């Protein structure tokens, strides 16, 4: 039943890894553009992607298999799965008594009026805001949510990944350690692994609606002049 | 293309 | 010796678009990423100067003639000299007390050192105090200051203009309102017109070691990362 | 080239 030597010693890596890239506290919040209450708040959370992208991109260096991959093939997972893993993450900070995340005082309290003043519609807020309770609700531990980071970044089916034979072995190879940590350690967790992959193809739906909308302000100079340069190039389109 | 992604990869 | 009616007009409209793009207040520089004391002052830095750039080609829509130019002209003559028209407009916030600039507080009030922690040399930032000395020596009237700016926008000699010939036709036009405004309203400036045109070449020193600067840092990610995507394509080498 | 100039001259 239980885990092996060099199975724990990727959950060593991952929990140690988004502890290194991950502030309970919030505090370099305070270094972005200040949030205002046309577009009001894109300034703000346009650091605060750019920001967590590169927390991303250092959580992504400390996987284990994910270095000795070709550094193009670290790139095209990266850009087609940054806005998911940011969206997992930004669990840490949501809170089901405000319906938001909460980062701070009122200044770092982000409602859902907040991101509309940012330009995105309700079609792509209210199917987060709904995954943000459904993954609340699952109380994963750490050691799952981490996991469950991992295994959204190695996706094999991402557009623009060459080598995807070494991808799913290492994606397979992480989703085993999840599938038997629940059976282990997470009491009453029996139908948790379902439940878990369950929410990556929900990430892909919240992908594609975040693409639409990006795309439609990329066009319109006015606007992505307020966005930073590693979020035009993650979210870019070249290649 | 690519070379903020580059350097950020060490 | 008065000035006519066309020409005291030009006057008229340089003077209202410098009230309309100038705030002696420095309000907006809240908005901006805050003030640190490796490149702790780049991204406050940047922000004041890409927030400069939109106040100038404000200033340039709004220059009698200037919008009659095609619109590769008009932006010729903006990338080569936007850092010299922000270096003359930062002369409105020096002070000879302090030898630096002063917008607000202990934040906004940019020592010699600040500007260090940004990047820059000795090598361009002896020369450029010494330039906002000898510029707020000459004691400038609102008029004559923003005569100064239109003629250095306009200059012929930048490189990638193209139809340089009614460039030089506005550069000439706009000197004669300048030499004839001194001989007129301005007691004592038997000779500062020569003095003006002669700070227009000190432009030309500081925005070559200025450039050279630049793109040493252009070629670094981590660092024009943090610059801003109008920065990036003013101070830019694409056409 | 120039995108963001291009629409701030309007
Ligand atoms: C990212 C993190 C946190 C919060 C994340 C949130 C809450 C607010 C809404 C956020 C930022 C989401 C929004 C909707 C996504 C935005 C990006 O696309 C962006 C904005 C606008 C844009 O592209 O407009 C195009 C029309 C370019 C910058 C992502 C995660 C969401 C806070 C902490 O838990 C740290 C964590 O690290
Ligand atoms: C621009 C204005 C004001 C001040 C201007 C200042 C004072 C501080 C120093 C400033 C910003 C000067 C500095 C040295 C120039 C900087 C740019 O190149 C920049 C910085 C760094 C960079 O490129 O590093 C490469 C190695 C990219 C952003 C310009 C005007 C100077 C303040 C007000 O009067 C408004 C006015 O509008």
């Amino acid at each position: 039943h239980m885990l092996s030597d060099e199975q724990m010693q990727i959950i060593n890596s991952l929990v140690e890894a988004h502890h290194k890239t991950y502030d309970d506290s919030y505090s370099d919040f305070v270094r972005f553009r200040p949030p205002v209450r046309r577009l009001s708040m894109l300034p703000h959370l346009a650091d605060l992607v750019s920001y967590s992208i590169q927390k991303v991109i250092g959580f992504a260096k400390m996987i284990p298999g994910f270095r000795d991959l070709t550094a193009e093939d670290q790139i095209a997972l990266l850009k087609s799965s940054a806005i998911e893993i940011i969206m997992l993450r930004s669990n840490q900070s949501f809170s089901l008594e405000d319906m938001s995340w909460s980062c701070g005082g009122p200044d770092f309290k982000y409602c859902i009026n907040d991101v509309t003043k940012a330009g995105h519609t309700l079609e792509l807020l209210e199917p987060l805001v709904k995954f943000q309770v459904g993954l609340k609700k699952l109380k994963l531990h750490e050691e799952e949510h981490v996991l469950l980071m991992a295994i959204c970044l190695l996706s094999p089916d991402r557009p623009g990944v060459q080598d995807h034979v070494r991808i799913e072995a290492l994606q397979d190879r992480l989703c085993d350690v999840l599938q038997a940590y629940i059976r282990i350690q997470h009491p009453g967790g029996r139908l948790l692994y379902a439940k878990m992959i369950q929410k990556l193809a929900d990430l892909r739906s919240l992908n594609e609606e975040h693409s639409k909308q990006y795309r439609s302000l990329s066009f319109q100079p006015e606007h992505s002049m307020q966005l930073t340069p590693l979020v035009l190039e993650v979210f870019g389109s070249e290649v | 293309r690519h070379k903020i992604l580059h350097r950020l990869l060490q």
